DNA sequence: TTTTTTTTTTTTTTTT
DNA sequence: AAAAAAAAAAAAAAA
């Protein structure tokens, strides 16, 4: 039966291929499945054969075109076929789909939507053909009227976003969206519906699905996509936090997300300043609730980064100060204790991320050291040798010496750059006050001198050094 | 240095793996190419000795730099992720998620790039060990099949790149089908534009010529490509098609010691015509010549009938009662007469090496045909200057896109190195008693090639060494017979004393110098493993007087070398060409008292007359002027007393001749001496 | 953050 | 009368 087509098609076209097509009217459906049950290079073969004897300057073929493209795009999803065919369908049509006027493949978009909201996409691998149709509607300069073809463009890709998605479709989806020319408004509108979809999905399908908008976001919207993973996973943290009153799940899932967008800043030095924005403290001196045990972890990972590393230890030092001052101000009176709901500090965030780091978080924890050994380097004593220059600078660098301290607990490896550290700002320093120093070293090696007979030459090598010290500073 | 310290001291260096990490990425950001290449190795060192957690942090580094990233740091990291590929792949392949995602992020890279990236990525896809993480497979044909598909030609290119290049690395039954069908879809995504499917064949041709590798899909693909070039332009040799032409159509160009009444003839005119496919022809040939090499180990036997075979095209008379006409027949000529000249160069590409001597005169008559159509479409530039028949070379000058000097070495397809095993065969002149112009053209290329490789598609995937070694031979002892003829043709032109003969030779004789020059100035004979071909070299040179002083000291093949060299300043016509000769002199006389030669050789071209002709006394431009004086007043032992001769001459310009006792002595010329003079006198 | 040096461009003058 | 060469001024990059 397709022999006859290969034998029309062989010399030229458009003056047999037709006129056999006007013999055999109905039953392409059937052909085509018996087809894929034979061999996918005829089908392929055939397709070629049907494309070049169907042009679209006339009319009568381009319904063929229509029905075959219906035909194969349910069979590429619901038909269960061999890899290699699927791969050759969907690059036959994503080919062919340029030829054509504005409403038919406004239909088959149209199409395309109504099957993503309830028709059951058995894999959903002719998703793959929807960019390009929707690509070819940026470029067709054919009037409309209803408009321009990019305003057909605009009113699908609101339909699409608007109505309801399933909840296997939105990484395809989302990773559909990557190579359609979009504007501001558009790329907004599909993150927003991606950034609504989290909350209806399994945890492990969350860091894929934060991958595709970070690279998505590299068009508009860099804000939204930061804003809505940092709030939907501090209010993950929040509700943990309530339910202890998952956590290898959620510290694992949190553990990828942060490297993703660490990743993401690396290759786009912008994402970085979104961040560092969105975040600060000192917009003019209150306290935002954006800093979680999420968003402080991201910051102290985005650490590593080398352009970003002082000026994320900078803020995560005045929003450890401003957090104290709050305290004080809020302890010293009643009328502000009445009014203001009791609210986490950023002492007591900073303290959960030492507990939630102890997982798989090293990318963390070179990043708590130095806010710790800069807490206490810039807060230490010096004016014996007040309440406003000594209460928050003494919270400070005692909240340093914390850091370090549990940091220095349950992280086996920071063990001699804590302590090799420590001794370095005891050893040569000692013109300036360096009792907070010796309090941390003495908190360090009291607690256990067992975890440090396994990081011990770094002290026996300061022995050497005790001549040249001070007597106080040898004693103590 | 590095490679010492790393090699012994990494378990001092282990422990401190990140700040050599962070030293690495700042040496990659500088210019000056030492540092760079001084990162590149950091990176290179870093990932094989250090453990696996920094081997991910130089993969993810290096990843960051193709991504982010400006133009030659970009190459840089490319190129150390092929040798972290080549080196270890088990190491690489857990680090594949990295790479995978680079695709992503394409917008940055340039086409150039694309395909090493390709390469990078096809050559991680295709090891049978993990088959199981084949993810990237799927990455990779869902990148090119939604560029491939696309109207916009500058992600088409991308497709089309990216695309044979996957089919390629595929290539060491079912991965036949893979790589058919990929082909198959580049194929109909190239058809319907001509550009496209020009850069798809000439793509797929690199990848033939540049890799062999398994020749299962090649037999599968020649059998068609055989059988779609003899339907696609070989017609049946009737002299007048059908079509309405206002130009007398014949089958033009026919060697003619093949039957007229016959078969092959290739149509040029009706295509062209049509189009207002043709444009797509010397690529695909060179894609046809290049499979059948590969099936019959470079028998040509059903292919000869192409070198010989009639073009059907118009009268290409030079058309001077044509004119008053430059409309868009105009541009139909420069074109047609353009692809035509691309053809013949494939040809000539073609059938360069074949040995059968009858075949050679072929190649021959082709070469002077090319020769005579060169000069036939400088007349019609001449005619209109601003009608660009635009085709470039499709690897660069397409994507720049997407008088005479820029199409020489831009628009025309460029010859092969193989294509100098011509000038084996002996010059003849035709006023005295392979011609002059068709050793000019030959000449004026390779002087090119040599300039642009020493100091350009298919050129640069060959090493500068294997192209220096290549010249060795196909130069040499080859265009020594033509150097000596050139003499002999010299010294009879001076005891004479039709013009053109004698000025196409004397470009020759200029070429021949530079080409000499740029070859002894090669760098590459600085570094200690290249002298032994010097031993080859200049050994030649110094076997054009006598021979049987086999395995001498290196000073005394100088010696007997710059002895033969010498005696050529009585033939030389002009002043560049002396310049040359002196500039050689000089290069090859800094590998050993030797000032003294240089000095009396420049003494000998300042005494020489060079005579008046107005284009002749222009080829005596001051910059030249300035280099020989520069030369001379450095080289010899007494400059303050060199000083005053030049002086003690300087005053008798006004005396004689309102032109000298020393020549090269004019009013114009004293400007350019006093600057050389008094700039000397300061140094 | 500032200064110097080199490279490129533009103009002017001289020559064919 | 037009073209080429040379110098001077301005821009850009490096210490």
């Amino acid at each position: 039966m397709d022999q006859k087509i290969l034998s029309l098609a062989a010399e030229k076209t458009a003056d047999k291929l037709q006129e056999f097509l006007q013999t055999l009217r109905e039953g392409d459906l059937t052909n085509l499945l018996q087809n894929q049950a034979v061999k996918g290079k005829v089908a392929g073969a055939l397709l070629r054969a049907i494309f070049k004897g169907s042009p679209c300057s006339e009319e009568a073929g381009t319904l063929r075109r229509r029905k075959i493209y219906t035909c194969c795009i349910q069979l590429v999803e619901s038909g269960d076929l061999q890899k290699e065919i699927v791969s050759e369908i969907i690059g036959l049509l994503m080919l062919e789909a340029h030829h054509f006027p504005g409403p038919l493949l406004v239909e088959l978009a149209n199409e395309f939507i109504s099957a993503v909201r309830e028709g059951s996409l058995v894999n959903g691998k002719s998703l793959e053909l929807l960019p390009i149709i929707l690509t070819v509607l940026a470029t067709k300069k054919e009037n409309l009227a209803y408009l321009s073809g990019e305003e057909c463009k605009k009113q699908l890709i609101n339909t699409l976003c608007s109505g309801r998605w399933d909840q296997q479709y939105v990484i395809q989806l989302t990773s559909m969206f990557k190579d359609v020319p979009l504007t501001a408004e558009e790329v907004e509108f599909v993150v927003e519906k991606a950034l609504s979809m989290f909350s209806k999905m399994n945890l492990q399908e969350i860091p894929p699905l934060v991958y595709q908008l970070l690279v998505l976001s590299s068009k508009g919207s860099r804000k939204s996509v930061l804003e809505g993973i940092i709030a939907f996973f501090s209010a993950l943290d929040k509700q943990h936090n309530e339910e202890q009153s998952p956590s290898g799940e959620l510290r694992h899932v949190e553990g990828t997300i942060i490297l993703h967008i660490v990743f993401a800043i690396k290759l786009d030095y912008e994402l970085g300043r979104e961040l560092v924005k969105h975040l600060k403290v000192g917009q003019q001196g209150d306290s935002n609730n954006n800093l979680s045990p999420f968003s402080i972890a991201l910051l102290l990972s985005v650490t590593r980064i080398q352009r970003f590393q002082d000026q994320v230890l900078d803020l995560l030092k005045t929003s450890v100060v401003k957090s104290f001052k709050d305290l004080q101000l809020l302890q010293g009176s009643k009328f502000l204790q009445n009014l203001v709901p009791h609210r986490s500090y950023v002492s007591t965030m900073i303290l959960e991320v030492v507990k939630n780091s102890v997982h798989s978080w090293d990318h963390v924890t070179q990043g708590l050291v130095e806010l710790g050994f800069i807490l206490m380097d810039s807060y230490g004593p010096k004016k014996v040798l007040p309440s406003l220059s000594r209460m928050p600078n003494q919270h400070a660098c005692k909240l340093g010496a914390n850091i370090l301290l549990e940091t220095f607990k349950i992280h086996e490896m920071i063990r001699q750059e804590i302590l090799e550290q420590v001794l370095n700002r005891v050893v040569t320093r000692a013109s300036s006050p360096i009792s907070h120093f010796l309090d941390l070293l003495s908190n360090i090696v009291m607690y256990a001198p067992l975890v440090l007979q396994n990081c011990s030459s770094k002290v026996t090598e300061a022995f050497d050094y005790l001549s040249f010290l001070p007597l106080q500073t040898v004693q103590r | 240095l590095l490679q010492s310290t790393f090699s012994v001291h990494y378990l001092v260096l282990k422990d401190m793996c990140s700040s050599i990490l962070s030293l690495a990425q700042s040496l990659l950001h500088s210019l000056d190419q030492s540092i760079i290449s001084f990162g590149s190795l950091l990176y290179k060192y870093a990932f094989k000795f250090f453990d696996t957690y920094c081997q991910q942090e130089v993969v993810g580094a290096l990843v960051t730099h193709i991504c982010s990233g400006n133009e030659a740091e970009v190459d840089t990291a490319l190129d150390v992720l092929l040798e972290l590929v080549v080196l270890n792949p088990s190491a690489m392949m857990m680090n594949a998620v990295f790479v995978k995602g680079i695709l992503d992020y394409l917008d940055n890279i340039s086409p150039q790039q694309i395909r090493k990236l390709f390469y990078v990525l096809s050559t991680l896809a295709f090891s049978k060990q993990n088959e199981a993480s084949s993810h990237i497979q799927d990455d990779m044909h869902l990148v090119i099949r939604k560029q491939l598909s696309s109207t916009v030609f500058k992600y088409k290119l991308i497709g089309i790149i990216g695309a044979v290049t996957m089919a390629g690395i595929m290539a060491a039954d079912e991965q036949c089908t893979q790589v058919t069908s990929l082909l198959q879809l580049v194929h109909s995504c190239s058809e319907q534009s001509p550009q496209a499917s020009a850069l798809y064949y000439d793509e797929f041709a690199n990848l033939i010529q540049h890799e062999k590798l398994d020749p299962k899909a090649l037999e599968w693909v020649g059998q068609t490509i055989c059988n779609d070039f003899q339907d696609a332009f070989v017609v049946d040799s009737c002299v007048v098609p059908e079509g309405d032409f206002p130009f007398p159509v014949k089958a033009l160009y026919g060697l003619e010691e093949y039957d007229t009444q016959n078969g092959i003839a290739i149509n040029l005119l009706p295509l062209l015509f049509s189009q207002d496919s043709p444009l797509c022809l010397a690529p695909y040939f060179r894609l046809l010549r290049l499979c059948v090499e590969r099936q019959h180990n470079g028998n040509l036997e059903e292919i000869d009938g192409l070198l010989d075979c009639p073009i059907f095209l118009t009268d290409l008379e030079p058309g001077e009662k044509l004119e008053s006409m430059s409309a868009k027949e105009r541009s139909f000529m420069c074109s047609l007469i353009f692809l035509t000249l691309n053809w013949f160069r494939e040809i000539v590409n073609a059938f360069c090496q074949e040995t059968s001597p009858e075949m050679k005169g072929k190649v021959l008559t082709r070469l002077k045909h090319i020769v005579e159509l060169q000069i036939i479409l400088e007349k019609y530039l001449a005619v209109t200057p601003d009608y660009v028949p635009p085709l470039g070379n499709f690897d660069v000058e397409t994507l720049d896109i997407t008088l005479l000097l820029h199409n020489s070495h831009a628009f025309f397809r460029e010859l092969d190195i193989e294509v100098f095993s011509i000038l084996h065969c002996g010059l003849v002149t035709k006023f005295i008693l392979l011609g002059p112009p068709e050793l000019l053209f030959l000449l004026e290329d390779l002087s090119q090639k040599l300039e642009s490789m020493l100091t350009f598609s298919h050129l640069q995937q060959r090493s500068a060494q294997e192209i220096v070694h290549c010249v060795f031979q196909l130069l040499t002892p080859m265009c020594n017979h033509l150097e000596n003829i050139h003499n002999y043709f010299q010294c009879l032109a001076a005891e004479n004393h039709k013009v053109q003969e004698y000025h196409i030779m004397s470009s020759c004789y200029q070429r021949l110098l530079q080409i000499f020059h740029g070859l002894f100035a090669w760098s590459g004979f600085s570094q200690p493993e290249n002298q032994n071909l010097l031993y080859s070299a200049l050994h030649v040179l110094s076997s054009r007087l006598k021979q049987g002083e086999h395995s001498q000291p290196l000073e005394e093949l100088l010696s007997q070398s710059v002895h033969y060299l010498q005696n050529f300043h009585q033939s030389i016509p002009s002043f560049q060409c002396a310049l040359y000769l002196i500039r050689l002199l000089m290069v090859i006389l800094e590998k050993s008292q030797n000032k003294e030669k240089i000095a009396s050789l420049a003494r000998q071209f300042l005494c020489r007359v060079w005579p008046s002709g107005d284009k002749e006394k222009s080829n005596i431009s001051n910059d030249q002027l300035h280099a020989l004086l520069c030369i001379y007043l450095e080289h010899t032992e007494s400059i303050l007393k060199a000083i005053e001769e030049i002086a003690g001459v300087g005053v008798p310009e006004l005396i004689n001749s309102p032109s000298s006792t020393f020549p090269t002595l004019t009013r114009h010329t004293f400007v350019v001496f006093f600057r050389v003079m008094m700039a000397e006198l300061e140094k």
